[PDB]
């Protein structure tokens, strides 16, 4: 496998390299591709293939100051665009992000939401917000969970963690708090239940952009402004 | 009549909502230990499985608090319901892949 040419496929933003690269010399990444260029062959495949890289060129990866997990995209076209949670500009939030939304709320009563659910303003501040798989078949919830994905992604977020200390990572349900396990000494780990509404525990209640914010402070770096309007 | 329709009518007639308005659905998936109640959460049965969610929206469901939803196990039917705005999860259905726990369906007419 080619940088150049897997870069170009998908137009990743070059500042990526060097935690996605060495990805390309693992024969299981190779297999990922092919799988993942089948599906694109028989199948409607989400989000489209510009948008499934799209977290890379938000943000470089030493902008990166929290960490937000997500499993996979929405399936129902208009909806996904390469971010976790996020949906494109004109979709009604659905029920977990109109959550994840209300906490943000409720810990800045402050913060200039439109009512809108696009997260690209977080995404350009250094909130990754990275599913750990990137496809899905349209139609077909977690129809692509177990091509591949989750291995190449926690790659590339093994290095990303590993290159220095002091992200936040925050890890929504169970599927995030097994399939990441940072070094809490290293990193400020953020743990909840996911925000489906469908959770035991509301996540309107959630306070990890407050407690991230303190934490970044704490590390002489400057908290996120987590309004969803510029 | 869908099963999905069926659970609409039920809850547009239960709260008296639009019938008429469209519903979305978001789709995703979840351990049922960390949605149902304890009681319908054993090891062998419920107990770390992870079902397939289906969770219905709209305007007025939002203005409602009110959120139906339909589970699945790998294609098996495991609940219909709906959780209120203080999480007081109310179920229509409920099989535990075992046998069925709870099955009012006749209420959906």
């Amino acid at each position: 496998l080619d940088w150049t040419t897997f870069r170009r496929v998908f137009l990743i933003d070059d500042a990526w390299r060097p935690l996605m690269e060495p990805e390309l010399a693992n024969p299981l990444t190779a297999h990922l591709l092919a799988e993942y260029n089948r599906r694109c062959q028989t199948e409607e495949v989400l989000p489209p293939r510009e948008d499934v890289f799209s977290w890379t060129r938000y943000c470089t990866p030493d902008e990166v100051r929290v960490v937000i997990i997500g499993q996979d995209p929405y399936h129902h076209p208009g909806q996904a665009h390469g971010l976790a949670f996020s949906v494109r500009a004109n979709v009604p939030p659905p029920p977990s992000l109109r959550n994840v939304l209300a906490a943000v709320k409720n810990c800045y009563p402050e913060a200039r939401m439109s009512g809108h659910g696009c997260l690209e303003k977080w995404a350009r501040d250094g909130v990754l917000l990275l599913n750990t798989t990137l496809t899905v078949k349209r139609g077909a919830a977690a129809s692509h969970s177990r091509i591949g994905w989750d291995r190449f992604v926690g790659g590339v977020i093994r290095r990303l963690a590993a290159r220095r200390p002091g992200l936040v990572f925050m890890l929504w349900g169970t599927h995030a708090q097994n399939a990441i396990r940072p070094d809490p000494r290293v990193h400020c780990v953020l743990k909840f239940s996911h925000p489906s509404p469908l959770s035991k525990v509301p996540f309107g209640t959630c306070q990890h952009f407050l407690v991230a914010n303190r934490y970044l402070e704490t590390r002489s770096i400057s908290p996120i402004d987590w309004s969803v309007l510029e | 009549m869908t099963l999905e329709l069926q659970l609409k009518h039920y809850i547009t007639n239960l709260f008296n909502l639009p019938k008429d308005e469209k519903w979305e659905c978001e789709s995703i998936e979840e351990i049922a230990d960390d949605i149902l109640p304890d009681q319908y959460v054993r090891l062998g049965a419920l107990s770390n499985k992870i079902l397939q969610t289906y969770t219905y929206y709209s305007d007025t469901l939002h203005e409602s608090n009110i959120y139906p939803f339909i589970l699945y196990y790998q294609k098996q039917l495991i609940a219909i319901g709906y959780i209120d705005e203080n999480h007081d999860m109310d179920f229509l259905y409920l099989h535990n892949t075992i046998m069925p726990l709870l099955d009012q369906r006749y209420l959906l007419t």
